[PDB]
């Protein structure tokens, strides 16, 4: 993964460097991260795990380690990443609504609204920026020395 | 270093504000809640802490009071 | 001014002389969100303080056109009015142009002299030999001729058709913080807010450095867009955003003021 | 005759000698008209005195600094240019400065003849090193604006007599800006803000009063041709 | 760390022109920077592992939608 | 676009006191790569300023291939130049070098085709001679009566519950996806969530915020967007049971 | 056709150019179309332009008018 | 210094246009003074221009009169060529009843006492034998330029057409600053200001009106 993570960023930068525009590697690395952050399964799991299924890292590892599977690193296309996203109402928003929504419905698949894109569609407070619980819940009292002074 | 007398909506300076909160995103709500309070005062229900102007906007009062350091916030 | 809300809603419909004195009072430091479709990046939207102007045109700032990617060849921009205290605040705090000088892409300043201001400041600062009122430093026969006690004296001399704005001249400077080597040589211990020192520059470069912040060291170099970018980037890295946001405004004012007397046709 | 909105004059204080005036609100194109006029009048018109030629006892042809001084001839020149003097002669008044021994040469160290007065005795002119005595003869005269140094066979045939560029102007540095004001249903009414850095000798309101005084007197002759109809304030 | 171990810059440094120059003047032809590609966050990314923001001119915010 | 209409007087004016009508920016020309307008401008000056060329006793070089009897021309002489068999490069250098005492016994424009202008605004002369001349300009249809449009509130659509599009129906202005992207790039959740609820959709929201603004009270927190009701009802119409659970406890309807 | 609304909203006002005591040949201009003055495609106007930057009012291919045009109705 | 009061000699080269010479002046002072004068002249001079016209035939600007060559629009555009002069401060009403065949000139108006039209050679409209042109014009005394005030908002009748009123008796104003005396022995500027009017008021009267205006603007 890491050499490809270098390669993609180098390659994406070189063509900007060529055209004269300059972007900061980390902005590419944010997308290349979003490329290299899933596993393809040849055949493993043995409980609600289909052979030949794209699976998220953290959720896979937790059941894989077995405290009480078998995954290899995969490189996925951005469309194939937004297609194989954890969310459903956003996946529906991108492409092939009926196909994914049918699967979502029978699966009873719960989206957390951690993604911004879904939380745009429903007219709700965007969780990004000024919409995290540490921001949206802030009690601002006037200071004890300022109160009596008025 | 050399402020060069800022005026209007750029007053008070944003750097002197940013220092009070952890990040600007905190400063936004940290102000907006005080703006929401001084909005309530006209109807906590604390009054304008810093000297209010002829027709100064609730926002500017909050930012002036945060610049004066008359408030504290709680990261939820 | 209006006896009843309905009567106010009539008076605003009739657009009577009594509303205009109020609209300044209502628009006083009340931000608006300018957006151009297609919005290609974050700086494609920016918040501003609306000044009230006559005519039928939105008077955009010349520095935010690099960001907006908006040529004045029939392009149109949307304005939005944030209503909630939160929206109004966030408009003032996050997306105010003065705050968003540097690119999210790199962190190079995008709100910088471009097209006109570049030629203006380039003419202003470019030191050209064989000019009027040039500092010669005559050898035993005559005085040095072209030395100046203050920038004021030089401005007085340049207002007369005697000294040209682009010439090697010897000003005595006080309010401008000297170059690192020059401070390191002359003062060492103390700075130079009140301390005086002699330069070998052009009145234009002095008039330009006059725009940049009191404590910032001296340039003594022609303002090529790369050098402007480097200086404004350095200033953005070293100083507060308000300081840079004023210095770039003075750079714009001076830039355009001198873009005329540039003689570029 | 015609009537308009009576222009206000307010005196914003920047520092001791330097100030800003605000003249508002002016009809569409009353800002620049009286603005640049006021600037050029403030800079040029007002009477004041200054050094025109100096003579430091030493240099006949010796281009290098005078032996037994810390400064250079140029530094002495551009320092002396700074010296602010007021003369009521209308004649090239010659005055001598002489000082000896170690330490500083203040503005107070000069001995002014009858009529002339230096308003800052505390300002610095030179720093004299040990085992040395500097003696300089300065020609102070009255004039207008800025005059470059010209050896027009007064200091031409002379062995030395260094000619120096004069700042007669009591007002050192004037700048100005115009701002559009919503006075009524009409906009683009120009509010003249005028930054004015003077010397210690005069007050900026005095300089402005003098400039105005010269301008009203200058336009008085045109005013007094016909007296047909004016846009009265 | 350099050839000897004369440690010039510690963990959690913004890497400004002074620091970048200092690392060159130290005499090292490589440095290990903390990026999003190696971030052990449950949801999204963690501030310190992104680096300083370009917009702010300071450490990236704990809200930023990088 | 007309950036500024200057009052007649504050306008770069000729030594004879004629104010120039328009000033087109120089930086545009070499970038845009259309010098035509400048030759068109130059010839314009030759067109307005009549020209009895004191040809010569043996003809000047520039007028070696001179066109049909085009040596003299009176004041405001309208000239034809076809788009290939037209006025040549160096011809205009000869055509500007042409005596035309405009009332006063002096020439305004020089051999090069520039003129020394006095600044109406400043009052000073420009320090170098600037390229003045007569240009044919076209009043274009892209008019503010077509383009300018505002809406605080107004008449809404029956089908969608967001303000209309167009000046005829007194519509709003379209807040697209790319604006939402930028709002989110700023991270201005409150602005976007205000734009996508009360400013567009929510029927209680718009009247409540109008009421709250005119009363001068706190803006109510936008709760229930019409879009979400539409999509919830629409998803429930396609036989998908969608129920929003809290962090802990029992689920709820929006109202 | 005196002040006829043309398809694109602009006016199609016509005027006579020729005098009473005047001979006219076949295929000659008699009337003045919406964009004719003595029978010639005249869409816009001839204006005295100056080419230079002017205090940032013309920055990025903007245009500066003399009120004279708006007053004189050119 | 040179303690010489500034002086100005009133001159004439034509009736419509005259020169003026101001001297002596402070070195580099002329251009600014000339500018101030030029600007004061071009902006603020009280002119007599047509405010509202009234034709009994046509109801509005975008129609035509029976038996005229040019229509009320181009008639209105031609009427702007009037250089009417009005000593009266109030709105004054003139009349024109040119009947039968012929060209209608600016001398054919019948003005009340203290209203004068100074270029009667100009061409307004051509009438055939069939046609009659009856117009009454309203002259008001203003300054600078005003937009054609609406007759809907104000309580004026359908008959009256507002016109683009230009209260500028001055036509062209320039200046040039002669060197006059070499650099040595106290150099002074002399400015020569060329003034050109509409033949409504004499250059001297306009210059005196400007001189009268801006002195009121200058406070001390
Ligand atoms: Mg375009
Ligand atoms: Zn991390």
């Amino acid at each position: 993964p890491r050499e490809v993570q270098i390669h993609l960023v180098k390659e994406v930068q070189e063509v900007y460097r060529a055209q004269g525009v300059s972007i900061h590697d980390k902005h590419i690395e944010v997308i290349v991260r979003q490329m290299l952050r899933r596993v393809t399964i040849i055949d493993s799991g043995s409980t609600e795990f289909l052979p030949g299924s794209l699976t998220e890292r953290a959720e896979f590892e937790a059941e894989n380690r077995r405290v009480v599977a078998a995954g290899r690193p995969v490189l996925m296309g951005i469309t194939k990443a937004s297609l194989a996203t954890d969310s459903w109402l956003s996946a529906a928003s991108f492409q092939e609504t009926t196909r994914v929504l049918t699967d979502a419905a029978i699966n009873c698949r719960s989206d957390k609204l951690n993604g911004l894109k879904e939380n745009v569609i429903i007219g709700k407070l965007i969780p990004a920026g000024t919409g995290i619980s540490r921001y949206r819940n802030i009690q601002v009292q006037p200071t004890e020395e300022a109160r009596a002074a008025a | 270093s050399a402020y060069d007398t800022p005026l209007g909506i750029t007053n008070p300076p944003i750097d002197e504000l940013l220092s009070r909160a952890s990040s600007k995103y905190a400063l936004v709500i940290y102000a907006a809640k005080r703006a929401r309070q001084i909005n309530d005062y006209y109807n906590e229900y604390v009054g304008p802490l810093v000297e209010p102007g002829l027709q100064e906007k609730p926002l500017s009062i909050a930012l002036r009071e945060i610049h004066g350091d008359l408030l504290e916030h709680t990261e939820g | 001014h209006a006896q009843n809300i309905k009567s106010a809603k009539r008076m605003v419909e009739r657009q009577r002389p009594q509303v205009w004195d109020v609209l300044e009072e209502v628009i006083a430091e009340h931000p608006v969100l300018l957006n151009r479709a297609p919005t290609l990046h974050r700086l494609g939207i920016q918040a501003f303080e609306p000044q009230l102007v006559e005519g039928k045109a939105i008077q955009l700032h010349p520095l935010v056109c690099e960001a907006f990617n908006a040529d004045f060849d029939g392009d149109q921009m949307a304005v939005h009015l944030p209503l909630s205290a939160e929206a109004q605040a966030e408009a003032r705090i996050l997306m105010l142009s003065s705050n968003n000088i540097l690119s999210p892409a790199s962190g190079k300043p995008l709100a910088m002299p471009r097209l006109d201001m570049v030629t203006g400041l380039y003419y202003l600062t470019t030191l050209v030999e064989g000019a009027t009122g040039e500092y010669q430093a005559a050898t035993k026969d005559a005085p040095e001729q072209g030395v100046y006690s203050s920038p004021a004296e030089a401005i007085m001399a340049m207002d007369r058709g005697a000294l040209s704005v682009r010439a090697k001249i010897k000003v005595r400077l006080t309010e401008l913080r000297p170059p690192t080597d020059l401070e390191a040589q002359l003062f060492e211990n103390g700075w130079k807010p009140g301390d005086a020192w002699t330069a070998e520059t052009t009145l234009g470069r002095v008039m330009f450095n006059e725009l940049l912040p009191k404590s910032y060291p001296f340039v003594n170099e022609q303002m090529h867009k790369k050098v402007q970018a480097r200086i404004i980037n350095d200033l953005a890295e070293r100083f507060p955003m308000i300081v840079v946001a004023q210095t770039v405004d003075k750079l714009k004012d001076a830039g355009f003021y001198w873009a005329t007397r540039s003689g570029v046709t | 005759m015609l009537i308009s909105q009576r222009p206000t004059l307010s005196e914003e204080t920047v520092a001791e000698n330097r100030s800003r005036f605000v003249i508002e609100p002016l009809e569409p194109g009353f800002g620049y008209t009286l603005g640049n006029s006021l600037r050029r009048t403030l800079l040029s018109s007002i009477p004041g005195a200054a050094v025109t030629s100096i003579r430091i006892d030493g240099v006949l042809h010796e281009f290098t600094t005078v032996p037994g001084v810390k400064e250079d001839v140029t530094d002495i020149i551009l320092n002396l240019k700074g010296l602010v003097v007021s003369s009521d002669d209308d004649e090239p008044v010659t005055m001598y400065l002489r000082k000896q021994g170690p330490g500083v040469v203040t503005a107070g160290d000069i001995v002014p003849p009858a009529g002339v007065t230096v308003h800052n005795p505390d300002m610095h002119i030179a720093t004299l090193n040990d085992k040395g005595k500097l003696e300089v003869e300065l020609v102070v005269e009255r004039g207008r604006g800025y005059v470059p140094a010209v050896q027009n066979k007064a200091s031409g045939a002379e062995i030395g007599r260094i000619p120096v560029d004069s700042i007669y102007s009591p007002v050192l540095k004037v700048t100005y800006k115009v701002e559009a004001t919503r006075v009524e249903q009409r906009t683009d009414f120009d509010k003249l803000i005028i930054d004015v850095e003077t010397k210690n000798s005069i007050s900026p309101r005095d300089a402005l009063a003098s400039a105005g005084g010269t301008l009203v007197e200058l336009f008085g002759l045109a005013r007094e041709l016909n007296a047909d109809s004016e846009h009265i304030e | 760390v350099d050839a000897n171990g004369n440690v010039i810059i510690e963990r959690g440094h913004d890497l400004g022109d002074p620091a970048i120059d200092a690392l060159l003047a130290a005499g090292i032809t490589t440095v290990k920077v903390r990026s999003v590609l190696t971030c052990t966050s449950a949801t999204g990314v963690c501030a310190m592992c992104y680096g300083r923001s370009m917009a702010t001119g300071k450490l990236v915010d704990i809200g930023e939608a990088v | 676009v007309i950036g500024k209409i200057l009052p007649v007087e504050d306008m770069p004016f000729l030594p004879d006191g004629t104010p120039v009508d328009i000033i087109l920016n120089t930086h545009g020309v070499p970038r845009r790569m259309n010098i035509g307008q400048i030759l068109e401008t130059h010839l314009g000056w030759v067109a307005k300023a009549g020209w009895n060329i004191d040809v010569a006793a043996g003809v000047p070089d520039w007028a070696s291939k001179l066109p049909e009897e085009l040596y003299s021309a009176p004041a405001d002489s309208t000239v034809a130049t076809p788009v290939f068999d037209g006025a040549q490069e160096g011809e205009l250098a000869g055509l500007l070098g042409s005596t035309l005492p405009n009332r006063d016994g002096e020439v305004m424009v020089d051999a090069d085709g520039k003129s020394t202008l006095f600044d109406g605004r400043s009052g000073e002369p420009f320090p170098y001679p600037v390229t003045v001349g007569y240009m044919y300009i076209l009043k274009l249809h892209h008019l503010v009566d077509d383009k300018i449009h505002a809406r605080s509130t107004g008449p809404y659509s029956m089908i969608t519950q967001q303000p209309l599009g167009g000046k005829a129906q007194f519509g709003g202005q379209r807040f697209g996806e790319m604006e939402c992207w930028a709002m989110q790039a700023y991270g201005a959740a409150y602005t976007l969530q205000e734009l996508l609820t009360i400013k567009s959709d929510d029927t209680v929201g718009r009247v409540k915020v109008y009421e709250a603004i005119v009363k001068g009270e706190n803006i109510p927190e936008p709760g229930i967007p019409e879009s979400f009701k539409v999509l919830l009802k629409e998803l429930q119409s396609l036989c998908l049971n969608v129920e929003v659970l809290s962090s802990d406890g029992a689920a709820i309807e929006m109202r | 056709r005196k002040f006829a609304r043309s398809n694109h909203g602009t006016c199609a006002n016509q005027r006579p150019i020729v005098d009473a005591g005047q001979r006219v040949e076949a295929g000659q201009v008699i009337a003045d179309g919406p964009c004719t003055q003595n029978g010639e495609m005249a869409l816009g106007k001839n204006l005295l332009v100056a080419i230079m930057p002017w205090e940032g009012h013309n920055y990025e291919d903007a245009i500066i008018l003399s009120n004279r045009l708006v007053e004189e109705d050119v």
